[PDB]
């Protein structure tokens, strides 16, 4: 049981890289820019 | 927080704060021109003038 | 919340004035009119009810003729119709008729509103003098304004930025006699004076701006570039803020000791910004470029003290840390011994805006150096050669000495200077 | 000649890509209303380092 | 039952503690809005050492911030979790010391020092029983110097029976990004040596190299450096909040870390960090936790202990563990690396043992060390102390403002006794 224990957190970590390199795309793919951080005349 | 925290994202927000300059600098050139052609009518002006 | 209070004096003041205030117009989002088509402009622009942004400028001059232009320019609206000032009969390239005689009428009408622009402000970093030393009025009414706002403020911060006369060609004839009767009082009650010369401004136009014959217009874009700089961390967000009270203190090590070089970099032109590849070390060296400086004077025949950079637009720390490590490798670039740290730097994020009509490109990184430097001995011992042999005979004062200012006052000028010569080189001198 | 400081109108072209102005309105707020002061009186109870007020009997 | 007041200084104080308390509210689980997201009960357990009860179930952030120039509390309102302090903790003056360790001691820093002695008697009495005070500041500047090493001396005379921890970040050569910044630092550290209990060295310079060679990036903002030195500040206190097999209090590393009571510098570490590229290729176990513990890259500070003898060091570690492989471990590098310990101290090591690892984490340590080799930093400031005094240079700022001569020359004279008492030891 401690081995399969083991096995599952390795799984776990690895999803969790797919996730987070999933996000940093979404967020790379939209980009939402503040109307007080762009210029009054741009 | 996560835009914070990203690099990858930092090194897009370098590169593309770049591609923006090269397209300003470009139509800048096109208004130098401009401006210069503005002058060599103004030296054909005052030629006219002279004659 | 904090300000500060520019003041042009002079016909270069104002038309140094003009590049100046269009630049943070169109960098502040202000049209022409005077409005918008954040609170960052509360450092220069007021604020009216109606949304109107005053700018908190004193136009000084005594010749209205050059006064006119603004009040019928593209500006008329923008600036408060009572600030801009003016005289009359001029100052004629006098010390003495500047600071005595006509310099005395309008003397209490300024600094009336100097106090109507000081009590808005509950926070006052400092006060921008603007002026020259070759105009009678740039000379003479600037001796005595230092002297009353010394007595009428106690230490608020005073800035100076003097069109230095060249060394080798020259506008005027008594530029020497104005030049030292500044130079005798404008020592004790001065906090800083950048010194300006518009022979090394025309030449780093010619070579590094493709440009062969440039006007006062487009010259004094590049003095607006550099005190937008010395600004740029007042008004907007940065990883290092530097204020005025920070660089002063971080420059001068003596009270004799005020007269700091500016350079700049890059300066470019538009085709070549898409053939140069600009970083952080690119932009650096050229600012330690003994060509690209801005005072003509070499500084391998002096030694640095103390050094402030300004770098603005996409920087980071790693690389400003690891260019200053490579030009202290260096062994051109010469540090005084009691000075192993002599660097201090700044950070801003808003990258440098540009000016229709100009000579610049769009840059995504620039810098700005203030260095203080034991080189510029050769020009001030240039004019000191220059005022003796014209005063060997006694020649050009009675256009001053029957005006009211005695003989004496030349000869207190003159030991006081060469006061300040050799305690300048005693300084200089190693341990 | 000085006409050239200002003959042309803005355009959308020549501003930089970004634009991060500074943001006073909490800090004026903060500065021109006062930093606390104390004019209260003093009410901290009692307590002692080891316990508080034990069941000490018998 | 125990609390700690955190105490927040300068524009180095504040971007760091910024970033210090944020990892605080992921660790024990609460939202940019204050209220609890947890998916845990022992989270609420140890929440009132760091944060006072508010109504609605709210924490709020037991933190006062003291600054002089108003523009450096504006980010950290509009930043990341700004919106969780309490507004009347913000103080702030209406001008800039400039950078002058004097302005920020004698003249400008007399004025707010009697505001803010007022919310730190409005915080510390509202404790039961008050552990200690944690100030975070940097020597180089007065407005976080001059502030801060006055701060400490009033406090002290008011709350002698407590503990005091400070996280100096000291003046580095390379980095020096201030001319009068050897003048700062000298006259903060004469007065902090007297009236403190508890020291730490953060150099950038430390910080710059392990941002680079270890992990193994190209652009560290000021953001990533404040991740790294709050992951060391945390994982100190872990023993206070969570509960574990050998809990180790400020107090009990204190007690085992001076043998003199200006003996009181250390050299702190971090030891799971690894670049992404080579978190996969490395099993995270923990003799190799300790081999990269003790290795010179990784000290937060700019020394070399090959040249020192190490005078006392401890280790507190994070997560489920056995202390059998932690006792070999280190009774292995303590027989191996015989010639760089002091032979007056057998079992020269302090162990503590957290139950609770960090956030996507199973193992974690902090290291913290007293060595000899911290006079090298001493004596590099020492050395351009001199330089720049002896001839006369930079000082109309500060004479001119209340000081006479001597007091450059006692602060000499006590950073020389100083650097002379480490010197017994090597
Ligand atoms: N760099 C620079 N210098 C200028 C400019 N305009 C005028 N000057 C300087 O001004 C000097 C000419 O005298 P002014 O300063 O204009 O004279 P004034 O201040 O009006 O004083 P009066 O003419 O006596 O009333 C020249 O030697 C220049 O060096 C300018 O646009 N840029
Ligand atoms: N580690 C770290 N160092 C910083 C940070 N911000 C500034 N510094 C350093 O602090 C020095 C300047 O300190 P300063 O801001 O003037 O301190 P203050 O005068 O008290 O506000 C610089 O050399 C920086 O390297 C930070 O967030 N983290
Ligand atoms: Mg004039």
């Amino acid at each position: 049981a401690e081995k399969e224990e083991k096995r599952r957190e390795f799984e776990a970590g690895v999803a969790a890289n797919k996730m987070c390199l999933d996000k940093v795309q979404e967020v790379l793919s939209t980009h939402q820019v503040l109307p007080q951080n762009i210029h009054p005349m741009r | 927080q996560f835009r914070e925290r990203c690099e990858e994202l930092r090194v897009e927000l370098l590169s593309i704060h770049q591609k923006k300059v090269c397209e300003e600098r470009k139509a800048q050139i096109a208004f130098n021109e401009e401006l210069s052609r503005q002058k060599l009518v103004e030296e054909q002006m005052f030629s006219k003038l002279w004659e | 919340m904090r300000e500060c209070i520019s003041i042009h004096v002079g016909q270069a003041g104002v038309q140094i004035g003009n590049a100046c205030w269009e630049l943070y117009c169109l960098e502040h989002g202000i049209q022409p009119d005077g409005q918008m088509p954040d609170d960052s402009f509360n450092t220069f622009f007021s604020e009216t009810g109606a949304g109107k942004h005053v700018p908190r400028a004193v136009f000084v001059d005594l010749e209205p003729t050059v006064i006119d232009e603004v009040r019928t320019g593209t500006y008329r609206q923008l600036f408060h119709p009572e600030q801009l000032i003016t005289g009359k009969e001029d100052a004629a390239n006098n010390y003495a008729r500047g600071h005595y005689t006509i310099g005395k009428e309008i003397i209490d009408l300024v600094l009336d509103r100097i106090r109507k622009l000081a009590d808005q402000c509950t926070g006052l970093q400092g006060f921008l003098v603007f002026h020259s030393f070759g105009g009678g009025t740039g000379s003479g009414f600037t001796s005595l304004l230092m002297e009353r706002l010394s007595v009428d403020y106690g230490k608020k911060s005073k800035l100076e930025f003097s069109i230095y006369p060249a060394p080798q060609v020259s506008t005027a004839v008594v530029e020497p006699y104005n030049s030292i009767l500044t130079t005798h009082t404008t020592l004790e009650h001065s906090d800083c004076a950048f010194m300006v010369d518009n022979e090394a401004i025309y030449d780093i136009c010619r070579r590094n701006l493709d440009i062969e014959r440039p006007t006062y217009t487009n010259l004094n874009r590049l003095i607006g570039q550099i005190v937008s700089s010395i600004t740029a961390s007042l008004r907007f967000d940065g990883a290092l803020n530097v204020d005025l009270t920070e660089f002063q203190t971080n420059l001068v090590p003596y009270p004799r000791i005020h007269f700091p070089l500016a350079t700049y970099a890059p300066v470019i032109s538009a085709e070549k910004a898409y053939h140069e590849q600009l970083s952080v070390a690119e932009i650096t060296n050229a600012c330690f470029e003994p060509a690209n400086q801005m005072v003509k004077c070499d500084p391998r025949h002096g030694k640095y003290m103390a050094c402030c950079l300004l770098y603005r637009g996409d920087v980071v720390p790693k690389d400003v840390n690891a260019a200053i490590a490579t030009i202290k490798t260096k062994r051109t670039i010469q540090f005084v011994d009691w000075c192993p740290t002599g660097f201090k730097v700044g950070i801003n994020y808003q990258p440098p805006t540009v000016v229709p009509g100009g000579d610049l490109a769009k840059v995504q990184r620039a810098v700005c150096m203030l260095s203080n430097t034991t080189a510029i001995a050769e020009a001030w011992a240039r004019l000191d050669h220059k005022f003796d042999l014209m005063y060997a005979k006694r020649a050009f004062v009675h256009w001053y000495v029957g005006e009211g200012m005695e003989e004496g006052e030349f000869s207190e000028a003159r030991e006081d200077m060469a006061a300040l010569e050799k305690d300048y080189e005693e300084v200089g001198v190693d341990s | 000649n000085s006409s050239h400081y200002g003959e042309f109108l803005p355009i959308p072209q020549f501003f930089p890509c970004n634009y991060t102005p500074k943001e006073q309105v909490f800090s004026s707020h903060i500065r021109a209303t006062g930093f606390y002061q104390n004019n209260t009186l003093n009410t901290a109870p009692d307590r002692t380092r080891t316990l508080d007020f034990p069941n000490i009997q018998h | 039952m125990r609390e700690i007041v955190h105490l927040q200084a300068g524009q180095c104080g504040n971007q760091i503690g910024a970033k210090f308390w944020e990892v605080i509210s992921d660790e024990h689980g609460i939202d940019p809005t204050g209220t609890y997201h947890g998916d845990s009960d022992l989270q609420l357990e140890r929440i009132n050492v760091y944060y006072n009860e508010a109504t609605g179930g709210k924490y709020v952030p037991r933190a006062v911030l003291v600054d002089l120039e108003p523009g450096t509390m504006d980010s950290v309102r509009s930043g990341p979790f700004g919106q969780i302090f309490r507004p009347d903790n913000f103080v702030f003056g209406q001008s800039g010391a400039g950078n002058n360790w004097a302005k920020g001691h004698y003249t400008e820093g007399a004025e707010l020092v009697d505001s803010v002695l007022d919310v730190v008697r409005k915080e510390a009495e509202s404790c039961d029983c008050l552990q200690g005070f944690q100030l975070t500041h940097s020597l180089g500047g007065g407005t976080g110097s001059g502030m801060g090493t006055l701060l400490i001396s009033k406090i002290r005379e008011e709350y002698p029976d407590r503990i005091m921890n400070t996280f100096s970040v000291v003046p580095s050569p390379k980095v020096s990004d201030t001319v009068v910044e050897p003048y700062n630092a000298t006259l903060s550290v004469h007065q902090l040596v007297e009236n403190t209990d508890e020291t730490y060295c953060i150099d950038n310079e430390a910080l710059y190299d392990i941002c680079f060679r270890t992990l193994k990036l190209t652009t560290p903002t000021y953001g990533d450096l404040n991740h790294l030195v709050s992951a060391t500040m945390s994982g100190v206190t872990t023993c206070l909040r969570f509960p574990g097999q050998l809990n180790a209090d400020l107090r009990k590393l204190a007690v085992n870390m001076v043998p003199f009571p200006r003996l009181h510098f250390f050299m702190p570490g971090f030891a799971p960090l690894t670049s992404r590229g080579s978190q996969q290729y490395r099993a995270l176990t923990v003799p190799e936790l300790t081999q990269q513990m003790f290795d010179a890259k990784n000290m937060m500070a700019a020394c070399d202990p090959r040249h020192g003898r190490y005078l006392t060091v401890a280790a507190v570690f994070r997560g489920r563990m056995s202390m059998k492989e932690v006792d070999e471990q280190m009774l292995n590098v303590q027989n191996k690396n015989s010639s760089y310990f002091v032979e007056w101290i057998p079992n020269n090591v302090k162990t503590a043992v957290c139950d609770i690892p960090p956030r996507g984490l199973k193992m974690s340590a902090t290291f913290i060390g007293n060595s000899t080799a911290i006079q090298e930093l001493f004596k590099r400031i020492s050395e351009q102390f001199t330089a720049m005094f002896r001839r006369k240079a930079f000082l109309h700022w500060y004479t001119g403002e209340g000081m006479d001569e001597m007091e450059f020359t006692e602060a000499e004279s006590n950073m020389n006794d100083l650097v002379s008492e480490y010197q017994q030891y090597q």
